Order: C-alpha cells, then sequence, then structure tokens
DNA sequence: GGGCGGCGCCCGAACAGGGACT
DNA sequence: GTCCCTGTTCGGGCGCCG
C-alpha cells in the first residue's frame, strides 16, 4: 500500500518551470515492463493517469536488477532535478559492521518498492509526468528524482520513531530501505517482536517481503555477510586485463580501496600515480613497472581469507599503523591482539614537501575521526615511532601537532627524522653564504656561494625562478662543502622547506637538497635580510646579480 | 509576540556540514533535544529544509550544554564600556537561558536547522528548528536586549559602580570589590536574575633583544634580522651601524666586538623597543586579527592587530608544562583567552590564524572548548621567522 | 546504456594568500 | 601591482550501499 505519512513539502526553485522533455524509443522488453508495472501502479494509485491538463513530460526507461525479472523503473529527472529545490542530505554516511555489537538474535529485512510506498506532495506530482509507447503522473516518490533518497530516509525515520521509542533496546539499522534488526532476546521473543515491527511498518505502508526476509546467518548486509560472531566482505574480482585503461583502473583502484577496509596491506599509489593529467577514460595508460608490482602484491593479498569482529563496548579501541614506502600507511583496528574490527588504508599526499612523521601525524587524525564516526569514540594507538623521535619533533615544530594515547611499536620500518638542523652555528666549519637571482623576463638565473675560507662559485640556469635559483644556490653549497657546514640564506622560503625536515618532495630538486642533508654530519642554516648590505650576503648579492 | 528578521541581501541561510559526535555528545545532544522539544523550544524538520549548522556539546559539572557553531548564521544575519577592561574582577555568568523565552520570527526558523547524528550511521541524521531565541545567535542579545535592559535596571541603580556587559550568552560582570564580597555581589545578581577573570593584571609581551657580553657574527645576523623586522613596526629602530659590524665574508662563529657606536645604537633600539606602538586606533568597521605563535615549552606568544604592523596588543599565554602537553588543548585555551579579553576590551570577536593543520585542530577542537560562543579562525603554515621575531 | 542520494578515493582546475621583484 | 609557489575547495571519474 501507500504510507499515511504525511506528505513533504517540495518547490520548484524560485520562478521554475516543470520539465517539458519528449520521450524516447524503448525496446519490446523495456516496453512490456514498463507497461506491467504502470498498470500495476495505477491499481495501487501510485500513479495516477494524466490527460490534456498537463503539459509536462520527462523520459522514463528501466533496466534489469540484481534479481532476475525485476525491472527497475527509472525517470531521467535531470531537468527537473535541475528545477527542483535543494534539500538537506540526511544520511552522513555509511554504517560499518565493524560498528555492530554482538547481539543475541538479528534479522535482515528489506522494504519492498520502498520509493514507491511514499506519498509525494500533491502540488508537486504534476512536473513528474511521463508517457509510454499511455501519461501517468507519480502519485509516490519516483526514482532519479534528486528529492526522493532524502525524503524516503526522512520518511523511514519518522515510521520507525514510535517503534524505536517503544523499543528503546531494539537496534534497528536503517540503510535506505534496508533494515538490520538486533536484540537481545531469545530467537522466539526476537521473532515475535519481528512480526510486531513488520506489522508496525505495513501500517506505515511499507511491506516487508517475505523473499527478502533473512532469518539465519549468514546475513547479507550493506556487502557483507554478517556470521554471528565474524563479519566479511562479499568477495571483490579485480579485473584480470591485459590492456588497462584509465576506466580500468579507476575501476581496480576502487576496488581496490573498498577491499582495504578488511584485507591489510592494500597499496594503490602507484596505480594512482598512473593516472595524472589523464586526457579521457578511454585512453590506455601503460602500467609502470612499480603499478605492476603493487598489483601483484595486491592480488596476493586478496588471495587470503580474512574477517572482521564485532565491537565490545566493555574493552579498548586499538588502532595500529605500519608504514609501506612512498607515503602509504595501513592501519589495524582491533581491540583483541589478532582479530581486527577492521583495517585502511592512509596514503593521502599532503604538501609538496612534508616527512614521514607529518604524515603519521594525519594518519592517526584520519583514523580518530573515522574511529569517531563508527564507534564514537577514540582508539588507543600503537606507532612505531620512538617516543624520543615524537618529542624530538613535536619540540622543535613551529606548528601545534598532537598525537592521542600511544604506544611505540617495534616493527619497522621505524619513523624517524632523517637528519637534523643545528640549533647553533657549527665552529670551525665553512660557512656559506648563498643566493640565487632569476630574470622575470628571460628566466635565465644565477644560483652560487661565497665562503669565509674565499670559495666562490657561481652556476648558470635556464627555464628557471628566484625560489629555484634559491634552492639550487643551497643544494651547491651542500654539494661544495663537506660534512660540516653553515650556510646563509636570504630566502625564507627554501629556509622554510629545509626548516620543515622533509624526506620527500614533488621536487626532484628538493629531493637532491634532501640527499645531501642526509650525507652530512651537522648542518646550520641561517637566514638573513636580502640587499641590506649584510656581509657575506652582500657578496653573492652581487655575484649571482650579474647576469641579471 | 515576534520580531521580524531577514538575512543581509544577497545570502543564503548556512549549508554547513555536521561533523562527527563522539558517543557522549551524542548521548547529551538528543537528551538535551528531548527535552527542548517537549518544551516547545525547537521542532522537528525534514529535508526540506535546505539549511544545515552543525551542532556538539560541552561539559563546563556533570550537566552538559549544547552549543551550536552559528558562525555562518552570524555573518549572514541582518546587522561599548571601555570601563569594563579596568574592573578589579570581572565575572563571567551564562545568561543565555534567558532567549529560551522570546519566540523566533516564524519566517526565519528555517535558518536554525541542526542535525543530530547517529552512532555508525544507524540512522539518517536527526533535523531539528528553532521555535525560540537561540543561543549562540548574534541575533539573541539584540532582540533580548530591551528585557535585559529592564531586568538589570534596579541592580545597576543599586550599584552604580559595578559594570554589567552583555555579549551573546555571558554577562560580563566587573568591580573593584575584593574577591570575596565581589562572589556576595554576584550571586546577588543571580539571585536576581530569576525573573572570574582581572583585566587590570593583563599585560604587554613586548619585543626583547638578547642581553649577551660577547657577540657572534651569527649573533649579530639573527639581531640585525630581527631588528629589520621590528623596524616595520617600530620605525625609530636603526640598523647601520650594527650592520657595519658585519661587512666581509665571515665565519659564524667569529666572535666581533661591539663598537661604541653599535653598543649605542643598540641601547637606543632597546628603549625604542620600550615605547608604546604609535598611531594605532581601534577600526570597529574591521575585524580582528589574532596571530598566534608556539614557541614551544607550552608557550605562545600572540598579537591582535587590524593592519599589518598595527598591533592593537601583544601578549604570550605561558602553560609551563614539559611532561605531558596537549598542544591543541593548549592551543584552543589560548584561543578562548585572547577572545575573552578581545570581547572585554573592544566587545568583537578575532579572527585566530592558527598554526596548526586543518585536520588536527578538527578533530580535537571541541574537546577543549569551554566558552558559548566560537571565534572565527583560518589555518596558518606559517614561518618561523615571525616566531623567531617574538620569542 | 542511461536516473538518484550517501560515503570513500584520487586528480586537476578555480581560487586565496604571501614573498620577492622592478 | 606580477610571477611563483603553496594550500584549499570543489567537481569529475571510479568504487561501495541502497
Ligand atoms: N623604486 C624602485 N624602482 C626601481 C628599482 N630598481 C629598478 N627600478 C625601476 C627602474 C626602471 O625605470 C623600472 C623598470 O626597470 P627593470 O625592467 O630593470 O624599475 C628599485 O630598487 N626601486
Ligand atoms: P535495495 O532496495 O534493497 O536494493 C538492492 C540494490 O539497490 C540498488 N538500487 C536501489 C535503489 F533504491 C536505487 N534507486 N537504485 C539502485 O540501484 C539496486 S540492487
Ligand atoms: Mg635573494
Ligand atoms: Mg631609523
Amino acid at each position: 500500500p501507500i504510507s499515511p505519512i504525511e506528505t513533504v513539502p517540495v518547490k520548484l526553485k524560485p520562478g521554475m518551470d516543470g520539465p517539458k522533455v519528449k520521450q524516447w524509443p524503448l525496446t519490446e522488453e523495456k516496453i512490456k515492463a514498463l507497461v506491467e508495472i504502470c498498470t500495476e501502479m495505477e491499481k495501487e494509485g501510485k500513479i495516477s493517469k494524466i490527460g490534456p491538463e498537463n503539459p509536462y513530460n520527462t523520459p522514463v526507461f528501466a533496466i534489469k536488477k540484481k534479481d532476475s525479472t525485476k525491472w527497475r523503473k527509472l525517470v531521467d529527472f535531470r531537468e527537473l532535478n535541475k528545477r527542483t529545490q535543494d534539500f538537506w542530505e540526511v544520511q552522513l554516511g555509511i554504517p560499518h559492521p565493524a560498528g555492530l555489537k554482538k547481539k543475541k538474535s538479528v534479522t535482515v529485512l528489506d522494504v519492498g518498492d520502498a520509493y514507491f510506498s511514499v506519498p509525494l506532495d500533491e502540488d508537486f506530482r504534476k512536473y513528474t509526468a511521463f508517457t509510454i509507447p499511455i501519461r501517468y503522473q507519480y502519485n509516490v516518490l519516483p526514482q532519479g528524482w534528486k528529492g526522493s533518497p532524502a525524503i524516503f530516509q526522512s520518511s523511514m525515520t519518522k515510521i520507525l520513531e514510535p517503534f524505536r521509542k517503544q523499543n528503546p533496546d531494539i537496534v534497528i539499522y536503517q540503510y535506505m530501505d534496508d533494515l538490520y534488526v538486533g536484540s537481545d532476546l531469545e530467537i522466539g521473543q526476537h521473532r515475535t517482536k519481528i512480526e510486531e515491527l513488520r506489522q508496525h511498518l505495513l501500517r506505515w505502508g511499507l511491506t516487508t517481503p517475505d523473499k527478502k526476509h533473512q532469518k539465519e546467518p549468514p546475513f547479507l548486509w550493506m556487502g557483507y555477510e554478517l556470521h554471528p560472531d565474524k563479519w566479511t566482505v562479499q568477495p571483490i574480482v579485480l579485473p584480470e586485463k591485459d590492456s588497462w585503461t584509465v576506466n580500468d583502473i579507476c575501476k581496480l583502484v576502487g576496488k581496490l580501496n573498498w577491499a582495504s577496509q578488511i584485507y591489510p596491506g592494500i597499496k594503490v599509489r602507484q596505480l594512482s600515480k598512473l593516472l595524472r593529467g589523464t586526457k579521457a577514460l578511454t585512453e590506455v595508460i601503460p602500467l609502470t613497472e612499480e603499478a605492476e608490482l603493487e598489483l601483484a602484491e595486491n592480488r596476493e593479498i586478496l588471495k587470503e581469507p580474512v574477517h572482521g569482529v564485532y565491537y565490545d563496548p566493555s574493552k579498548d579501541l586499538i588502532a595500529e599503523i605500519q608504514k609501506q614506502g612512498q607515503g602509504q600507511w595501513t592501519y589495524q583496528i582491533y581491540q583483541e591482539p589478532f582479530k581486527n574490527l577492521k583495517t585502511g588504508k592512509y596514503a593521502r599526499m599532503r604538501g609538496a614537501h612534508t616527512n614521514d612523521v607529518k604524515q603519521l601525524t594525519e594518519a592517526v587524525q584520519k583514523i580518530t575521526t573515522e574511529s569517531i564516526v563508527i564507534w564514537g569514540k577514540t582508539p588507543k594507538f600503537k606507532l612505531p615511532i620512538q617516543k624520543e623521535t615524537w618529542e624530538t619533533w613535536w619540540t622543535e615544530y613551529w606548528q601545534a601537532t598532537w598525537i592521542p594515547e600511544w604506544e611505540f611499536v617495534n616493527t619497522p620500518p621505524l619513523v624517524k627524522l632523517w637528519y637534523q638542523l643545528e640549533k647553533e652555528p657549527i665552529v670551525g666549519a665553512e660557512t656559506f653564504y648563498v643566493d640565487g637571482a632569476a630574470n622575470r623576463e628571460t628566466k635565465l638565473g644565477k644560483a652560487g656561494y661565497v665562503t669565509n675560507r674565499g670559495r666562490q662559485k657561481v652556476v648558470t640556469l635556464t627555464d628557471t625562478t628566484n625560489q629555484k635559483t634559491e634552492l639550487q644556490a643551497i643544494y651547491l653549497a651542500l654539494q661544495d662543502s663537506g660534512l660540516e657546514v653553515n650556510i646563509v640564506t636570504d630566502s625564507q622560503y627554501a629556509l622554510g622547506i629545509i626548516q620543515a625536515q622533509p624526506d620527500q618532495s614533488e621536487s626532484e630538486l628538493v629531493n637532491q637538497i634532501i640527499e645531501q642533508l642526509i650525507k652530512k654530519e651537522k648542518v646550520y642554516l641561517a637566514w638573513v635580510p636580502a640587499h641590506k648590505g649584510i656581509g657575506g650576503n652582500e657578496q653573492v648579492d652581487k655575484l649571482v646579480s650579474a647576469g641579471i | 509576540e515576534t520580531v521580524p528578521v531577514k538575512l543581509k541581501p544577497g545570502m543564503d541561510g548556512p549549508k554547513v556540514k555536521q561533523w562527527p559526535l563522539t558517543e557522549e555528545k551524542i548521548k547529551a545532544l538528543v537528551e538535551i533535544c528531548t527535552e527542548m522539544e517537549k518544551e516547545g523550544k525547537i521542532s522537528k524538520i525534514g529535508p526540506e529544509n535546505p539549511y544545515n549548522t552543525p551542532v556538539f556539546a560541552i561539559k563546563k559539572s556533570t550537566k552538559w550544554r549544547k552549543l551550536v557553531d552559528f558562525r555562518e548564521l552570524n555573518k549572514r544575519t541582518q546587522d561599548h564600556p571601555a570601563g569594563l577592561k579596568k574592573k578589579k574582577s570581572v565575572t563571567v555568568l551564562d545568561v543565555g537561558d534567558a532567549y529560551f523565552s522570546v519566540p523566533l520570527d516564524e519566517d526565519f526558523r528555517k535558518y536554525t536547522a541542526f542535525t543530530i547524528p547517529s552512532i555508525n550511521n544507524e540512522t539518517p541524521g536527526i533535523r531539528y528548528q528553532y521555535n525560540v531565541l537561540p543561543q549562540g545567535w548574534k541575533g539573541s542579545p539584540a532582540i533580548f536586549q530591551s528585557s535585559m535592559t529592564k531586568i538589570l535596571e534596579p541592580f545597576r541603580k543599586q550599584n552604580p559602580d559595578i559594570v554589567i556587559y552583555q555579549y551573546m550568552d555571558d554577562l560580563y560582570v566587573g568591580s573593584d570589590l575584593e574577591i570575596g564580597q565581589h562572589r556576595t555581589k554576584i550571586e546577588e545578581l543571580r539571585q536576581h536574575l530569576l525573573r572570574e577573570l582581572h583585566p587590570d593584571k593583563w599585560t604587554v609581551q613586548p619585543i626583547v633583544l638578547p642581553e649577551k657580553d660577547s657577540w657572534t657574527v651569527n649573533d649579530i645576523q639573527k639581531l640585525v634580522g630581527k631588528l629589520n623586522w621590528a623596524s616595520q613596526i617600530y620605525p625609530g629602530i636603526k640598523v647601520r651601524q650594527l650592520s657595519k659590524l658585519l661587512r666581509g665574508t665571515k665565519a659564524l662563529t667569529e666572535v666581533i666586538p661591539l663598537t661604541e657606536e653599535a653598543e649605542l645604537e643598540l641601547a637606543e633600539n632597546r628603549e625604542i623597543l620600550k615605547e608604546p606602538v604609535h598611531g594605532v586606533y581601534y577600526d570597529p568597521s574591521k575585524d580582528l586579527i589574532a596571530e598566534i605563535q608556539k614557541q614551544g615549552q607550552g608557550q605562545w606568544t600572540y598579537q591582535i592587530y587590524q593592519e599589518p604592523f598595527k598591533n592593537l596588543k601583544t601578549g604570550k599565554y605561558a602553560r609551563m608544562r614539559g611532561a605531558h602537553t596537549n598542544d591543541v588543548k593548549q592551543l584552543t585555551e589560548a584561543v578562548q583567552k585572547i577572545t575573552t579579553e578581545s570581547i572585554v576590551i573592544w566587545g568583537k570577536t578575532p579572527k585566530f590564524k592558527l598554526p596548526i593543520q586543518k585536520e588536527t585542530w578538527e578533530t580535537w577542537w571541541t574537546e577543549y572548548w569551554q566558552a558559548t560562543w566560537i571565534p572565527e579562525w583560518e589555518f596558518v603554515n606559517t614561518p618561523p621567522l615571525v616566531k623567531l621575531w617574538y620569542q
């Protein structure tokens, strides 16, 4: 039937009209499925025949479902959607099985033809007109209208509110029309409460077809198989193609990111880098060696059998993080040592230049908010970073940074700062005054240094910038200095980059600089204002300025 | 009887997504909202209201207080005792509860929409809107102003020395009285209202130069850089003579003895750094910028300015702690202190330039908020140079 | 085949802001 | 101001759910 829930008033956007789009041709099977659906819906009052009084019309089609002969009826409401008012979506996220608590008794139900059981605002029905190659309009929520998801989710919440207020201690996970129902009742009393819920829903116009009423484990729910004390993800099938396109890669990486929620160790950096500056989905990208290797390792990982567990709120949440190369991290969230609640990967590249401690901090942050969503609390961390590493970094880093309650874990690769700037200048070590200059018009530059021991060098550069020349001067000093060196720059740009202690850059030049910095025993970097006549800096400025 | 309010012309209402709340906060919000809706202060709504404003809760006591981040709505909503900054003690009362008695313009209610989220997205968000003046909204003290004046008339007559100022949810009560009978008067005002700060102890953090009996090429280079920058704020600063000591290409660690001229230059600059900044006038039509620098070891410096180098105030927050310190907690404490000071001095809150990653901040700052207002902020990834200049 | 909403991911195209330069 | 560089947002594609 049709739900006696009050309708939700919806308007068009300020000063607009309904759709006036002509139908397209449909197949014989599509037309037969549509006509059967439409006469059946017209009997039930979900669609009302219309005549000349309706100007509007918009196209209509159907698609085969995951069930065999059932066709899903769809409307191309793109024009109406454009003209329809804005909604606040109420579906704030996706429930996750690691967030479920153990229940004595579990049921999974689906509401049949759910959208088509919720009445549409009477004023708005006319903009929903469509023809079949017979003219109807929608009296219930149509599929393809942008307002249907949120209106249904809200209406479903309203419909469940009295059952939830009457059964506060029965947990009903309500994704769109799919219900998971958990209770601490013995199976018989639970089944009675489920009959109560189905009668309640039907009272509110929602039928729960018995074909989609799962009574025994495993439960199929939200892409998962829920067992009594463990859950798994329904199988994943990565393509086994030979010629990979941008679309093939997007599919591969999407399935891999989905797998990473329970499969530990998934890496997609190299497959993702493979997409930079693409033209179109149809373009064939050749698999680089590193992406080939990474995909092989992922395949191996996926061949293993794996499961998550359910959340026990009387215990601690623990998250352990491991580093893979190239700014990639995986994590396992568990409560008992070898029983993952779930897993994950953090691999986002923030910033031109960064290091492993920043990356670890932002992995900790991502995991923290993800845990707050799924479990409502922060986890305790196990990290491969010595407390002294962290202490050093938090001491000397100019930004406010913090990692919640954590404990060191001795599984390499440990996270470390790869070099350390001197807080004071080095006695005896040679002192390099470095500078760069670039010609904005010609893009020719010079980088170079003088030294207190009387050395001076200028390197000319083509197609360069001021910042690049300042860096090239620092890099040139690192090259020509010995294991200990003082360097004076007039470039707060390069100073900020190098003080930040990066171990990785997207700039080849900053990486060469980094390699140099790692090779040195002691390095002191000092800053002075440019063009103020300051002693060593003045001579370098005069040297690198000659071309400009 | 309600008062019509519009938005600023050319502006829609807030459309700000809700952030993840912890279980204890969602539980407190649900219980509080149930009571609020029983009392007709809020009503349920659905998706057809397109507006949203995030909500959370703070535990100031075993009772929670709901807090709505109306920063956006406040920006978008239609458009001061200079003696309060001098009272021997100032107390901060929460009088937001008053607002729950005045109705709210019906046509305006849709703009106060908010969403209660669900652990692990068990349910769609459950949305409400307000039927009374909301706490945390610029319009609430405005519309309640007349009733507040009538309420506070006899207390101010019977206490002409006491300064009672209102900022949005709070009464700042200021007196020169000893902190004991002061508390007596504050409880008088709280009993009357059924119908601890010390601004004379706030101080300026000036710029300071290193005191040394031996100076190196590095020491003088660092001094000249610091003084060069400082001169943008005190034009009296002079570097020509100290900079003259640096001629040539010398080793950083070499000892350089100061001439007579440079020693006098340094003494003059030392004195010039004490004088107050000339020519700095508060502009009510501009925002207050507050930059914060983390100086390490629980030390924080800050400046409150409106145009670059025109510092209305400079200060520090020094929570001396090393053993187990929370940079984010400290930083939000500093932000609340600076905001309190700005509310007291100018009645405005600053826009903060925060030296933190946006995600770290947004992950944790609600765990330490204690104030009923929330300042604007942006996130700077700002340089160690100015950091070095204010230490 | 295609329509919709949510969340995830990654990338590039707009911006904004600040330092350095003529 | 302009050029350069950095960071952020937001909209495109895919994945997953329905
Ligand atoms: P649910 O209704 O339980 O159906 C199972 C999956 O849902 C997919 N689906 C649902 C839906 F409501 C819309 N609009 N599109 C769509 O693809 C099909 S299988
Ligand atoms: Mg230079
Ligand atoms: Mg001067």
